[PDB]
């Protein structure tokens, strides 16, 4: 409702880092919980 | 040198460091097996070099 006023991103301790590989089994739900919370997020840059 | 990989890695010997050790074992089993360490030093402890 107050977007514009506030954007409620995807936060810093979310992302994997990016020189982890995706083998890694705790760096695919790390990423996998992203993706599920990318649309719930009012952030305009989440789907990138 | 190559490049630095980001998957899992394992040892290879396509190195031009298995390459050096490889040729001089390869160099060291003719000395071994040569004809003047044939003379002395004992057939069966030279299987064991």
């Amino acid at each position: 409702a107050y977007n514009g006023l506030v954007t409620t991103v995807l936060s810093e301790d979310a992302f994997p880092d990016s020189s982890q590989s995706i083998t890694h089994l705790p760096s695919m739900w790390k990423c996998l919980f992203l993706t599920l919370a990318g649309p719930m997020t009012s952030d305009p840059h989440s789907p990138v | 040198n190559q490049p630095l990989p980001r998957l899992t890695v394992a040892p290879t010997y396509d190195s031009a460091m298995s390459n050096w050790i490889s040729t001089t074992i390869a160099f060291f089993i003719r000395v071994v097996n040569s004809v003047n360490m044939t003379a002395t030093v004992n057939d069966l402890t030279r299987r064991t070099m």
